[PDB]
């Protein structure tokens, strides 16, 4: 009979489990026997604690470097104002010890837990890919809550040698499975930002996670856009609860915040997924996150089913991550076939923006040819355009069974005239869909200002497989 | 920063 952890703070720990159901169903997890064992993790932040008492039984040196320094330790800088404690409070609710005596536990307790020191410095391009790169024959899953700026008027995203280490890290990095990379989706909530402006979440070689209230509620700082695949609890407003962890300096603290936080608690739940099957490849995961991640009972406006008859949110991707459902599926998963990417060069003449623009064009994604798509998983609108006022925009894409996925949302802040420079909007929603048939792209002027430019081009990039589909939802 | 946490 499974026991729980007896540490002196996890009874804090709302959102790992409880008899309410607003949980992750970690215990369930636990309970299956799956705790983390044998997987590595490293958080790319500002260090870690590598002493700390809840983490130093679980601390990898092999997870882990100090890119900032060049030297091999991640211990963090400590200054008056604790500003480095940012990695060490992600790192524990990965895996922070479990029955100790101290703090609380992290969600895969017996996992092992690295940090890599990259935050506290110039954040170039090399330092960027020489974390994502680090020992990625060790390092199973990469935890990163960092990214551009949320003023909601960047668009941002990796330089050459950081998408370089992504596609490295993919391809050859887990003996050939693939890195698994887990975003933070931002905290621009106040700013309006869009998380599809941020090139790191809006990758396809990246899960990008999303924060709920205690109860159910989209934060103040969530970011909505289509790239995001699901969520996990985070803050709130002051009567929610917080999230449990290891503080700077040895402390621990029930008041960790932000999207910073869920990304670790999806990270934590991904190790115990692999664990369960350490053959799942990079694509496997995500499908994984897909099938198992649970709407019910979070709050949205924008919920829709998508034609597979999965629930989806710009809010939320599919929703609340599920760590019993993904251990469970995990075990006997088949893997998927090789992944297949069909490019589809919309426009035959640039076309004028003005108020409204709408591109309609039906695909054969590549029928008769090896990368044939019947089975859609990441889909990119790939959009050069010139316009005055950038944040004026908004975007949708529709997919042929009817789904509409928001690429960009008015940003009221971003007041850029340099437009988008072949940008490639990513949606999740329609993963497992047939690609084949009419698409539509809109393109609308949000204010009533006499806003102008020029779509130049308009690639619609499909990734998927033509097999294996499960009966729709 | 170029970067936040
Ligand atoms: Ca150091
Ligand atoms: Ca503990
Ligand atoms: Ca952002
Ligand atoms: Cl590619
Ligand atoms: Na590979
Ligand atoms: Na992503
Ligand atoms: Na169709």
């Amino acid at each position: 009979v499974y026991q729980e952890p007896t540490d002196p703070k996890f009874p804090q720990q709302w959102y790992l489990s409880g008899v309410t159901q607003r949980d992750l169903n970690v215990k369930a997890a636990w309970a299956q026997g799956y705790t983390g064992h044998g997987i590595v993790v490293s958080i790319l932040d500002d260090g870690i604690e590598k002493n700390h008492p809840d983490l130093a039984g679980n601390y990898d040196p092999g997870a882990s470097f100090d890119v900032n320094d060049q030297d091999p330790d991640p211990q963090p800088r400590y200054t008056q104002m604790n500003d480095n404690r940012h990695g060490t409070r992600c790192a524990g609710e990965v895996a922070a010890v479990a029955n100790n005596g101290v703090c609380g536990v992290g969600v895969a307790y017996n996992a092992r837990i690295g940090g890599v020191r990259m935050l506290d410095g110039e954040v170039t391009d090399a330092v960027e890919a020489r974390s994502l790169g680090l020992n990625p024959n060790h390092i199973h899953i990469y935890s990163a809550s960092w990214g551009p700026e949320d003023d909601g008027k960047t668009v941002d995203g990796p330089a050459r040698l950081a998408e370089e280490a992504f596609f490295r890290g993919v391809s050859q990095g887990r003996g050939g499975l693939g890195s698994i990379f887990v975003w933070a989706s931002g905290n621009g909530g106040r700013e309006h930002d869009s998380c599809n402006c941020d090139g790191y979440t809006n990758s396809i070689y990246t899960l990008s996670i999303s924060s709920a209230t205690q109860f159910g509620n989209v934060p103040w700082y969530s970011e909505a856009c289509s790239s995001t695949l699901a969520t996990t609890y985070s803050s709130g407003n002051q009567n929610e609860k917080q999230i449990v962890t290891t503080d700077l300096r040895q402390k621990c603290t029930e008041s960790h915040t932000g999207t910073s936080a869920s990304a670790p608690l999806a990270a934590g739940i991904i190790a115990l997924t692999l664990e369960a099957n350490k053959n799942l490849t990079w694509r496997d995961m995500q499908h994984l996150v897909v099938q198992t991640s649970k709407p019910a009972h979070l709050n949205a406006n924008d919920w829709a089913t998508n034609g597979v008859g999965r629930k989806v949110s710009h809010s939320y991707g599919y929703g609340l991550l599920d760590a019993g459902a993904m251990v469970a599926l995990a075990q006997n998963w088949t893997t998927v076939a090789p992944q297949r990417k069909c490019i589809i060069d919309i426009l035959t003449e640039p076309k004028d923006i003005g108020k409204r623009l709408e591109v309609r064009k039906t695909v054969t994604a590549c029928l008769g040819e090896p990368n044939h798509i019947t089975r859609l998983e990441h889909a990119q609108a790939r959009l050069t355009l010139s316009y005055n006022r950038r944040g004026d925009l908004a975007i949708h894409l529709v997919s042929p069974m009817g789904t509409r996925s928001t690429l960009l949302a008015a940003r009221p802040h971003d007041y850029s005239a340099d437009g988008f420079n072949d940008w490639a909007f990513m949606t999740t929603h329609s993963w497992d869909e047939d690609p084949s048939g009419e698409w539509v792209l809109e393109i609308e002027n949000t204010s009533e200002a006499n806003n102008y430019g020029t779509l130049t081009k308009f690639t619609l990039v499909l990734y998927g497989t033509a097999s294996g589909s499960l009966v729709p939802r | 920063r170029r970067r936040k946490r």
